[PDB]
């Protein structure tokens, strides 16, 4: 750890000189109005991007913070294969992979998975 | 010296008295949109300051039909202007800001040249 903190914020620091140099090393012009106005294909743009923007896979979205909660829980298993009792380990891996198959398989199937339509 | 015509929009120049007028609600209510929409200089008391001086330019206009087809073309810039398909450029382009005065008087005419 406290060596890879160092050599973090040490690549951090180089990283950032970078642009330094390149902020001063820049041509510098002066700054128009229509310079800095956002690219939206030379038109002017009707509508900020910080308007809402409609979401279709929201389902999928919160199927993907549950899904990962379940990667905390396989991880493990290599680790504790040499120490665990093998019918204990074996059984409940197992149902611990066709419980998460039958639950994708039965979303799959209610067609949840598919986009908002 | 008459003839029968087919209408336009209008029968009535009652009628065609209260499509114009509607079509001033719809710009004076808009001009506050276009200047906030657009960058551009001018101002709202500006901008409809020239609402009105525009709408005065067809002051002699007496046929339905020419006034009908003056709010169909003055209704079609305003939803090119309530949408913004119309660029800075071209809102502007209701002033001539570009163009300077050319005097009128006979003496600074004919000095100036033709
Ligand atoms: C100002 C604050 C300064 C403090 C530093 C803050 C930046 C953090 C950058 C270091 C992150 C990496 C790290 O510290 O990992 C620590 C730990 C390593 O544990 P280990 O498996 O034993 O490996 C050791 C090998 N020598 O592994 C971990 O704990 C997980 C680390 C995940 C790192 C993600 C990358 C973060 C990048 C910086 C984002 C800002
Ligand atoms: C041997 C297993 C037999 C399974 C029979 C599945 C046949 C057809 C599968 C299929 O994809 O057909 C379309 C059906 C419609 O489902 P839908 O709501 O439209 O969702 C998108 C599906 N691609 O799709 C489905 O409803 C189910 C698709 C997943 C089924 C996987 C079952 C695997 C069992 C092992």
């Amino acid at each position: 750890m406290f060596s890879i903190i160092f050599i973090a914020l040490l690549i951090l620091l180089i990283t950032t000189i970078v642009m330094f140099l390149a902020s001063i090393l820049s041509k510098k012009a002066l700054i128009d109005r229509e310079k800095s106005s956002p690219f939206e294909c030379g038109f002017d743009p009707k509508s900020s991007s910080r308007l809402p923007f409609s979401l279709r896979f929201f389902l999928i979205t919160i199927i993907f913070l549950i899904f990962d909660v379940e990667i905390a829980l396989i991880l493990p298993m290599i680790i504790i294969m040499k120490y665990s009792n093998i019918m204990i380990w074996t059984i409940t891996s197992i149902i611990f992979i066709l419980i998460l198959l039958i639950g994708l398989y039965h979303e799959w199937n209610q067609g949840m998975l598919n986009w908002s339509n | 010296a008459v003839q029968q015509v087919r209408p336009i929009l209008s029968v009535d120049r009652e009628e065609a008295r209260k499509r114009a007028l509607n079509l001033y609600k719809a710009w004076y209510r808009q001009i506050p949109y276009i200047v906030m929409d657009y960058d551009i200089p001018m101002t709202v008391e500006q901008c409809r300051d020239k609402l009105r001086e525009e709408f005065v330019k067809h002051r002699n206009v007496t046929d339905i039909r020419v006034i009908d087809m003056l709010v169909i073309k003055g209704q079609m810039e305003l939803k090119e202007s309530v949408e913004i398909w119309k660029q800075k450029g071209h809102i502007m382009r209701y002033w001539k800001e570009s163009q300077d005065p050319k005097p009128t008087d006979f003496l600074s005419k004919f000095i100036q040249g033709v």
